[PDB]
DNA sequence: ATCAATATCCACCTGCAGATTCTACCAAAAGTGTATTTGGAAACTGCTCCATCAAAAGGCATGTTCAGCGGAATTCCGCTGAACATGCCTTTTGATGGAGCAGTTTCCAAATACACTTTTGGTAGAATCTGCAGGTGGATATTGAT
DNA sequence: ATCAATATCCACCTGCAGATTCTACCAAAAGTGTATTTGGAAACTGCTCCATCAAAAGGCATGTTCAGCGGAATTCCGCTGAACATGCCTTTTGATGGAGCAGTTTCCAAATACACTTTTGGTAGAATCTGCAGGTGGATATTGAT
């Protein structure tokens, strides 16, 4: 087998306050408490474990090891969040 | 003298499986049209998101494959597990028999 | 002479049928022969699942018919089957007893 | 003698200049970690498409500020211009993710 | 007289809010029930006559419903399905 | 002299309502209703009974499951009284004012 | 030759859609990202009125998808001002490709 | 001997003959009548050359010459029947239309 | 705490709408063998593009200080909904013609799959073009202290 | 209301990535003509079950009284925004091995449409049977006044 694939851990705190402050804002929020940050983290997890779930699940049925962007578009079109740009 | 054209329904198929888990339950006719309803439902998710998944994969034949993956979409993850479970076991049995 | 595929299958739920109306539906062009069989068992395995509950539901309530209200009972207080029904409309169902705590009666 | 606006000034002005803008507010290879992490957890031996993780972000963020958006009327319901996570939570509740 | 709408009354009102955990009711939320009531019917039934139109019939079938709920993301059960 | 205090027997209707499932809106207003607003999209139309029944549970239903949540919004306002505004903000956040 | 290998061709509206940008505005072009959003709502309302026709004629027991069902998907799809100029461009197309031939 | 295509004969530029062909191959019903492709390509057609023409003038508005993702998203949002049409669909690369609520204003 | 008015429960009872049981009917369907066809797995492998180490660097995250003012606890009073009894008019219920939703048969306009023939939408390549991102700076607002 | 510290507006200017321009070629696709097949409009019409009307049923419209909820006014603690110093890690420009997605062609397990034949599954008129909704009685918990 290849070599070393660093261990991948609590990556969610790559998603920093200022990077939450900066979507709030374009979501036309003003003022933040400092508990947002840690409950905003926690939704976009779970955001993100549902969509991926359902991409994965078409990349395996296809047989790949790769994840397309058409399998995101579908994960999210099947979830009621149809995204144009992508293809599809 | 006419006829009435046969309206097909899975009436009977749910009362079998009553028997099975509550053999001394019955079920009220406005319940039962409920459970055709729920039937129905379930058919055209499954068998539309299967549909997509042979389209996607650019594929013109609907197998037992496509089904399971719809399922595993559609599906939460216990009730998944299970119907997996039960669709494995009655392919397997058809096809381990003549 | 002739068996059912149900029966082979070891199902109540007719793999006939839901062979015809996967085709006549307009699914896809072909259907593979296991893809009615597994899909009928689905079908089947979801509907003992409800009446299992929804019976329960008719005992708990000292009956021995199970009607909408008990569908939606067991419906409602089941994570799973809540959540795939969670667009749908049971007739007749009512809703489960809750009254938000603040609502209620100085302690 | 020191200059200094007001608390909120920023704030509005950070507003408008997101609301003008498009690009995206999460730094870019932290995001992808994130997808990596989750995606792991549940398959093993995944690879992505560049573009599979670009369309996840643009998916996300564009979630998250229509949730924030939500949340932030939650808020001015309860006579507040602070969000807080009982907003969120209200905003999800009444969307049916949560219940 | 008392116009269809109205027919909709403040008692009727006030079970369904009953039955959705309400104890206490503004004055002013039956004519806002009644506005969102009609908005929902006018949805749900355009879509109805839309399907009884089609099929060529002077008469809304229960199907014509039930079709018109379902694709508007509210299924009901217990009416064909 | 008896008198429920304010609150009591509002309670008490919450807990009755919520134990039964028959439709709470009459019937003959309802329909009227149902017609009326159809005649605006076409006119001289006859109505199955069990359609207009169809469209008095899904109205229901709706109208419960709404008055949940407008509950929930007047409840995070610190209130315990239900209005308009309560209605409108759950209506957005649904995305039917949206 | 050699062992060339012919990327199997990917269809789009591109063209189609590049055609009646300049029919609406002539001196105005378009980026390939928008381009690409273009394409996906071309395709999305595709399969949204491909879909609600075929649920239709499924419901009146019918095997074929013809002009009427499509007219029927696109009342049911389309909010009111689109629906009724959609429908026009839809009959008048019609119309006039059965007086061709 | 004078082979016109389906779309000039029915005075369309969307593909008439692609259409019909994606309609069987999508497989939404067992037969397809020749007017059904030619209605459907004038409404893809008609959808495009509304949205098109709101994004154009939203370009101009920014004194762009080229449509942009932006300008796309602008189009739709500020105009109520696409937006209801796409009120499920998120534009890549879009933003949001700029909008402060009244009481988060100063003085 | 102590009555006193009401509501709530529970065991029991039985009328009856609606569920169960019996019978005869028969068209709609599904099982299997036979013949014909093909979708798509299998095997070889071109080649796109994904994972990655490499390195410089400034955009941007982090962590801290300071205090403006928002959140929230408290008091409080005007007033608006809740509870309740009164008298009536609308809804409910059961009976009844007959309007259409359909069951039945007829039969042609129209939907194909195949063989040809051909125009074109896609694309791999490199080669000139151009809208505008982004740096610069000077003129016009916007803020916030006084 | 004058002032200064700053942000904002903006039309001019230009390197360059993204867009446009073409020569080239081409395999995938779509168009008219049989020849074969049939879905479903069309005409006729039996039989539901829908609109309607009158009598029996029972929910609601209505005015009064006041409990208690909503929100205005006031207070102040301490959280969160603004500003700033420090330096890190994301971003960017590049290149490379090679994983694995995907183009191409060989080929057989499996799928499909009859045609023939069987036993169900659905419908219907008739009689019979029952789970449970209300109805009653008496006991007792709940609520509210004192
Ligand atoms: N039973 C069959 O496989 C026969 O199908 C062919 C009929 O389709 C018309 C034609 N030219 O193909
Ligand atoms: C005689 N026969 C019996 C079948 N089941 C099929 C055939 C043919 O021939
Ligand atoms: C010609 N043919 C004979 C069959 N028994 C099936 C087929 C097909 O074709
Ligand atoms: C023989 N044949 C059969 C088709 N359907 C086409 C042709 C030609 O020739
Ligand atoms: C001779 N022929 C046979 C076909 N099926 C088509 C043609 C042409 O020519
Ligand atoms: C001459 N011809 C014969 C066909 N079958 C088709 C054509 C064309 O041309
Ligand atoms: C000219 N032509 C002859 C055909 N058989 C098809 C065409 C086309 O064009
Ligand atoms: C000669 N011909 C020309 C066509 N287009 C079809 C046929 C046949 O034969
Ligand atoms: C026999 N045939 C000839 C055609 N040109 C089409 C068909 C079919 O069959
Ligand atoms: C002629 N034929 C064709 C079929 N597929 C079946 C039969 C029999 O005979
Ligand atoms: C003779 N035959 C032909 C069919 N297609 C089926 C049968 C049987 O027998
Ligand atoms: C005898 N036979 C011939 C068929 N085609 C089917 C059957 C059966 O039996
Ligand atoms: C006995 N049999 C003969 C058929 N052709 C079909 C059947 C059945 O049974
Ligand atoms: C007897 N049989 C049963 C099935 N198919 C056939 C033939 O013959
Ligand atoms: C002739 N034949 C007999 C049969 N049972 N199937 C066919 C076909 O052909
Ligand atoms: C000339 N033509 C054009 C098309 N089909 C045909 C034949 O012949
Ligand atoms: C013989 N034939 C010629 C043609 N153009 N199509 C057919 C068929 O047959
Ligand atoms: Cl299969
Ligand atoms: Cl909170
Ligand atoms: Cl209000
Ligand atoms: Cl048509
Ligand atoms: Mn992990
Ligand atoms: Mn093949
Ligand atoms: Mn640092
Ligand atoms: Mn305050
Ligand atoms: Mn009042
Ligand atoms: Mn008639
Ligand atoms: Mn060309
Ligand atoms: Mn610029
Ligand atoms: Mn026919
Ligand atoms: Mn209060
Ligand atoms: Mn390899
Ligand atoms: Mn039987
Ligand atoms: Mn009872
Ligand atoms: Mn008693």
């Amino acid at each position: 087998a290849k070599r070393h694939r660093k261990v991948l851990r609590d990556n969610i705190q790559g998603i920093t306050k200022p990077a939450i402050r900066r979507l709030a804002r374009r979501g036309g929020v003003k003022r933040i408490s400092g508990l947002i940050y840690e409950e905003t983290r926690g939704v976009l997890k779970v955001f993100l474990e549902n969509v991926i779930r359902d991409a994965v699940t078409y990349t395996e049925h296809a047989k790949r090891k790769t994840v397309t962007a058409m399998d995101v578009v579908y994960a999210l079109k099947r979830q009621g969040r149809t995204l144009y740009g992508f293809g599809g | 003298k006419r006829r009435k054209t046969r309206k097909e329904s899975y009436a009977i198929y749910v009362y079998k499986v009553l028997k099975q888990v509550h053999p001394d339950t019955g079920i009220s006719s406005k319940a039962m049209s409920i459970m055709n309803s729920f039937v129905n439902d379930v058919f055209e998710r499954i068998a539309g998101e299967a549909s997509r998944l042979a389209h996607y994969n650019k594929r013109s034949t609907i197998t037992s494959r496509e089904i399971q993956t719809a399922v595993r979409l559609l599906l939460p993850g216990e009730l998944a597990k299970h119907a997996v479970s039960e669709g494995t076991k009655a392919v397997t049995k058809y096809t381990s028999a003549k | 002479k002739a068996k059912t595929r149900s029966s082979r299958a070891g199902l109540q739920f007719p793999v006939g049928r839901v062979h015809r109306l996967l085709r006549k539906g307009n699914y896809a062009e072909r259907v593979g022969a296991g893809a009615p069989v597994y899909l009928a068992a689905v079908l089947e395995y979801l509907t003992a699942e409800i009446l299992e509950l929804a019976g329960n539901a008719a005992r708990d309530n000292k009956k021995t018919r199970i009607i909408p209200r008990h569908l939606q009972l067991a419906v409602r207080n089941d994570e799973e089957l809540n959540k795939l029904l969670g667009r749908v409309t049971i007739a007749q169902g009512g809703v489960l007893p809750n009254i938000q705590s603040v609502l209620l009666p100085k302690k | 003698k020191p200059h200094r606006y007001r608390p909120g000034t920023v704030a509005l002005r950070e507003i408008r200049r997101y609301q003008k803008s498009t690009e995206l507010l999460i730094r870019k290879l932290p995001f992808q970690r994130l997808v990596r992490e989750i995606a792991q957890d549940f398959k093993t031996d995944l690879r992505f498409q560049s573009s599979a993780v670009m369309a996840l972000q643009e998916a996300s963020e564009a979630y998250l500020v229509a949730l924030f958006e939500d949340t932030n009327l939650c808020a001015i319901h309860a006579k507040r211009v602070t969000i807080m996570p009982k907003d969120i939570q209200l905003a999800r509740r009444i969307r049916g993710e949560r219940a």
